[PDB]
């Protein structure tokens, strides 16, 4: 009884000088169940463990927990977790990894860790690190959360890696969750500015004759317009018009909205279809700010500028 | 002789096995022993940790009564015929809440129906007294049960049969309607069967693929635990209804093959469709008020849980045998108790302390709310060796839930120990 | 001895993105040591084996060496089998490190042993070792073996060295004699080949306590700490002993407040809230005398104060992986502290539960002890 009533004061003050981060009161602390006779638990090193993490400092962490690692008892689950935040958030992966294997090898479990770790990459911005990180985890067999699926592929397709963003697809709907039209968007957002106008009507026929999860929606539409509109191989005319008419679903919620206006204006301006261009852009000019989406900030030969050139050239200056 | 669980019981019945069997069901690797309670499914071989399921139980879909989910109301086993006013009864329902009815009137019928399998099969059906169901209790069981919420839903479930029996089966019906429940008792009976037998899964048949609500012959006969041995796996092709042993779990001669009926749920539901009740079931809910909170994390350490909020489990590998005191109970703790996690703020033992001790003053309030006592009621559990099965389940539920209440106070007070080293 | 600026040398080496070598994670084993930091340097060691650095024979003498000043005999055992299988040979260091473990704390019949095992494998044992050999018979109660010791060193010794002598001289004091032999004691103010013996031989036995003559043994004091603190320290021990046994017992009291000044001798006092502890590991019985009855004047400078009184006040004795046995008994440190204690005052002082390898009192006892 005694023993617990002197480790109730030791605990307090070490517990107080961890949440203050003062590492030195720690060690002091430490030294004084060592000196008292009380000898040190895995729940000692953790405040050092954590006072050395309050710091963002990883040398004192890895100290610490080779100090408790030498006296013989296991270290707290806890403790690996927050030196796994810690390399997380400074970017070392590998020293995380390195972490992870030494939990697997004391029989703990490292699901929650490397979501974790991989979670503190993609804030970190270190999104290849997380990426490969994921990889290997899910090679090894562990299983991730929904949200560090979505998480991961609209960080890979805003990045720009269409090729990590589809294979923790393909990781996904191998381990048992399907993909829906987000995921499918997302990659659309990458496959449409390839310049191949074919890859990205692939994931469309997918989507289109796939599952009720996995339908199209507006922004499908739009990026596959998108794509067959900018194409450099060949004319690609008729295919907009092909998608316009499978775009006609009412009680379908599929709706236009301002990009699928500006991108039909620049499609039939460019083809020299004017009369549907200007019937589309009846519709562009009832959203507000639809005229400074078509001009796309001149990236694209500025598409408004090309459907005033062809409204003065034919002649149909009322609606010019 | 070595002492198993199947070895206590007796044999069961060769009639029960062969009326399957003349039909085509195919058992491999099992056997059905009666006792006490009832009929349970035992295994009789060594399986060491497969790669993949094994399949014990083949169950054709021709000894079977399936009813759609949906509105089309589908009969695969189509036994009743085209015209029969017992369609016009089971379709003047409401689709989404009340499905006990349309299975009851299915087996009533299928009762009636001549050379349908479920009439032999009836009769190792549990009897009005055999069964557990609360829908075949008096008022005394309700009272006993100490909880106002759950006797009241029983008896408005009763209401509700006794009111469609009323409605459905008047003096003006025909005899062909009138001979399935000339009693209310029968059709209350029916509800019982219905509701304590049912399985919800996904079948295919030919090109259709829906979900239904399904009676399977043999596959009652598999008590419930929390971590199963087998699952309800269905083959389109032959259309059956297969039985599978879990992937990577090692089987032993003896043991008592186990299936999970709804996973994630209180002892509430579990005592009000099937009339059981556990002391270990991990999702038990404890309203506390307090407005202390234990931290997550150093519970979980101390008491070695692992894995996400959503699944977990008690690492035995990092247990090193020891403390076996960690079961389903604590884990319903950890979920039911106030947490608070603030990244990766170490906890205070003062505060933890202060909280432990506000949540042990709760626990005991909470605890002598009910008017009595662990003891008296296993005393009055023993001193009735032979009485009704409502009143028996009663006294369990309200032991269960005092033991959960107890051994989450001894859960408390082991984290509190334990915390300071 | 410096241990911060250690610590200071290898954050910058580190940061630097350059991986130590032999000689510096040996510096830093033998400065953890110096100052009782024993898990410290452990983690070194074991760092310096992860990151890739072989272990010389340098490193792991400078191990028995941190661990012989406490005597972890136990431990010592374990880096003497590593030494012999990693394949670095064995030197008298080692060996007289070993001896001086075995000495510090019980089984004194090793330190013969590793002394025979000295002369099996042709050691051709030094001055050092055969200090150590004269000690051997020292802590056991054999003032007959330490006459001809004495004898054999003195057939090649030059004179008899300070700490020598003033080890035979509380060898002499041990038996009971008030005045006799003390010739030998007076012969190091007569001896003019040390400096030390004819400042502080009036010291040791005589009136050299005037504050000039003071100020002239602080002089010779502080012109030998160049030794290497690893002699220094057995000198200051040495004549604590031999000033409080057989001496006046004030005048022992000087010693240890002059080693303290230096920082010869740390870890000796911990003052905090939770506990107030004195370490008595490594030093000897007539300094733990000295250091116990110096800690408990000290908590009489509380009383006027009546400030907080530690929730345990405890003693340490031995501090290694041995406390958690029986083997408290043959440590000879704890039982001048057990016997200094059980004399001065009321038996409240007692080996505890928690753990075995101290002496410690509550706050309770140790306010009913105080008044």
């Amino acid at each position: 009884g005694t023993e617990k009533v002197l480790r109730l004061v030791f605990m307090e003050e070490l517990m107080e000088r961890a949440r203050n981060a003062d590492s030195k009161g720690v060690s002091q602390v430490i030294y004084d169940m060592i000196a008292a006779g009380l000898s040190p638990g895995p729940r000692s090193f953790h405040g050092f463990v954590v006072s050395h993490v309050l710091n963002r400092d990883n040398d004192g962490a890895m100290h610490a927990l080779r100090r408790e690692l030498s006296e013989g008892l296991r270290p707290l689950h806890e403790t690996f977790l927050a030196l796994v935040r810690l390399f997380g958030a400074k970017g070392l992966a590998t020293r995380g990894l390195e972490i992870l294997a030494a939990m697997e090898k004391l029989k703990y479990d490292i699901r929650q860790a490397w979501l974790v770790l991989v979670e503190e990459l993609v804030r970190s911005n270190h999104l290849e690190d997380a990426n490969k990180v994921f990889l290997k985890g899910a090679e090894g067999g562990l299983r991730a959360t929904d949200e560090i699926y979505d998480l991961l592929i609209e960080q890979d397709c805003k990045v720009g890696d269409h090729s990590n963003a589809l294979t923790i697809a393909y990781e996904m709907e191998a381990a048992g969750r399907m993909a829906t039209t987000f995921h499918f968007n997302c990659l659309l957002s990458v496959q449409a500015t390839c310049g191949i106008p074919e890859i990205a009507f692939a994931t469309f026929e997918n989507m289109e004759y796939g599952e009720d999860h996995m339908k199209p929606d507006t922004e499908t539409y739009n990026w596959v317009i998108q794509a067959y509109t900018r194409a450099e191989s060949y004319d690609r005319v008729q295919d907009v018009a092909e998608l316009l008419g499978m775009m006609v679903e009412d009680h379908k919620r599929v709706q236009p909205n301002v990009r699928t206006y500006a991108l039909l204006v620049e499609c039939f301006t460019k083809y020299c279809v004017v009369r549907e261009a200007i019937r589309h852009f009846r519709g562009l000019k009832n959203f507000e700010g639809g005229t400074q989406v078509l001009y796309n900030d001149g990236k694209y030969g500025d598409p408004l500028s090309l459907y005033l050139r062809a409204l003065c050239r034919e002649g149909r200056i009322v609606e010019l | 002789p070595h002492d198993t669980p199947a070895s206590q019981l007796e044999l069961a019945d060769p009639d029960f096995y062969k009326i399957g069997y003349v039909r085509s069901f195919r058992a491999y690797g099992i056997e059905f022993r009666e006792g006490p309670d009832g009929y349970g499914v035992f295994a009789s071989r060594d399986v060491e940790p497969l790669r993949r399921a094994r399949v014990i139980m083949e169950i054709p879909l021709e000894l079977m009564l399936t009813i759609s989910k949906k509105l089309p109301w589908m009969f695969f086993p189509d036994i009743i015929p085209v015209g029969h006013p017992i369609f016009d009864i089971i379709n003047s329902t409401n689709p989404e809440t009340d499905s006990d009815l349309r299975l009851a009137c299915l087996l009533l019928y299928a009762f009636d129906c001549k050379d349908n399998f479920w009439q032999l099969y009836g009769d190792f059906l549990p009897s009005d007294d055999e069964c557990t169901s609360f829908l075949l209790a008096t008022e005394e069981d309700l009272l006993e049960l100490q909880d106002e919420k759950l006797a009241s839903t029983m008896r408005e479930q009763q209401q509700r049969a006794l009111e469609f029996w009323e409605k459905n089966w008047h003096s003006a019906v025909p005899l062909k309607i009138k001979r399935l429940a000339r009693d209310p008792e029968r059709f209350i009976w029916a509800m019982c069967i219905a509701q304590s037998r049912s399985i919800n899964l996904q079948m295919r048949i030919g090109a259709l693929v829906q979900d239904a609500n399904l009676l399977v012959p043999y596959a009652d006969m598999m008590n419930h635990s929390f971590q199963p041995n087998c699952f309800f796996h269905w083959r389109f092709k032959d259309r059956m209804l297969e039985v599978m042993i879990n992937a990577g779990q090692r089987i032993r001669k003896g043991d008592e093959m186990t299936v999970d009926y709804m996973a994630g749920q209180k002892n509430n539901f579990f005592m009000q469709r099937y009339g059981f009740s556990s002391p270990v079931n991990p999702w038990d809910v404890i309203h506390f008020t307090g407005d202390a909170k234990i931290h997550l994390d150093t519970f979980l350490s101390v008491f070695n849980i692992s894995g996400l909020p959503g699944e977990y489990y008690h690492n035995s590998r990092l247990s090193n045998d020891g403390d076996s005191f960690v079961d389903g109970a604590i884990i319903a703790a950890a979920r039911t108790l106030p947490t608070w996690s603030d990244g990766d703020l170490p906890p205070i033992p003062s505060l933890e302390r202060k909280a432990v001790k506000e949540l042990q003053e709760e626990c005991h309030q909470m605890l002598a709310e009910f008017p009595t006592t662990s003891d008296e009621d296993q005393k009055i559990l023993d001193s009735m060796p032979d009485c009704r099965r409502t009143l028996e389940a009663a006294i369990k539920y309200r032991l269960h839930r005092k033991l959960l209440i107890e051994k989450v106070i001894q859960a408390l007070d082991i984290y509190q120990d334990r915390i300071l080293f | 001895g410096l241990h911060d600026d250690a610590k200071r040398i290898l954050l910058h080496m580190n940061g630097q993105g350059l991986v130590p070598s032999s000689k510096v994670y040996t510096g830093v084993i033998e400065a953890y040591g110096q100052a009782a930091l024993y898990e410290e340097a452990v983690v070194a060691f074991n760092t310096m084996n992860e990151v890739g650095s072989r272990p010389m024979v340098e490193t792991f003498n400078s191990l028995i060496h941190a661990f012989a000043k406490g005597g972890l005999y136990k431990e010592s055992e374990a880096i003497w089998f590593r030494m012999g299988e990693v394949g670095v040979p064995r030197n008298r260091d080692s060996f007289n490190g070993m001896i001086e473990g075995y000495r510090q704390g019980g089984q004194f019949e090793e330190a013969i042993k590793a002394y025979v095992e000295m002369e099996k494998a042709r050691c051709d044992p030094d001055e050092r070792t055969l200090e150590a050999v004269l000690s051997v018979y020292c802590f056991a109660g054999l003032v007959d073996e330490s006459e001809e010791q004495f004898q054999e060193i003195k057939s090649l010794g030059i004179q008899p060295s300070i700490i020598c002598c003033c080890m035979m001289l509380a060898i002499y004091a041990k038996s009971e004699r008030w005045n006799m032999a003390h010739e030998l004691l007076n012969d190091v103010m007569t001896n003019k080949t040390s400096d030390m013996h004819q400042v502080i031989g009036q010291m040791i036995h005589g009136d050299f306590d005037d504050e000039n003559n003071w100020q002239m043994v602080e002089y010779v004091f502080d012109k030998l700490n160049s030794e290497g603190c690893g002699l220094s320290m057995r000198f200051y021990n040495t004549l604590i002993e031999a000033l409080w046994w057989l001496g006046q017992k004030e005048r022992a009291a000087r010693v240890l407040n002059e080693a303290t000044k230096r920082g010869l001798f740390p870890e000796l006092f911990r003052r905090n809230k939770l506990v107030w502890s004195v370490d008595v590991h490594r030093m000897w019985p007539g300094g733990a005398c000295t250091a116990i009855s110096v800690w408990l004047n000290d908590m009489e400078e509380l009383f006027h104060k009546g400030e907080e009184l530690p929730q345990l006040a405890s003693v340490v004795v031995v501090r290694g992986q041995t406390e958690k046995s029986s083997i408290t008994r043959d440590f000879p440190v704890a039982k001048a502290a057990y016997s200094f204690l059980k004399d001065t005052v009321s038996s409240s002082f007692c080996f505890p539960g928690w753990n075995k390898g101290r002496i410690v009192c509550q706050k309770t006892q140790l306010k009913r002890i105080f008044s």
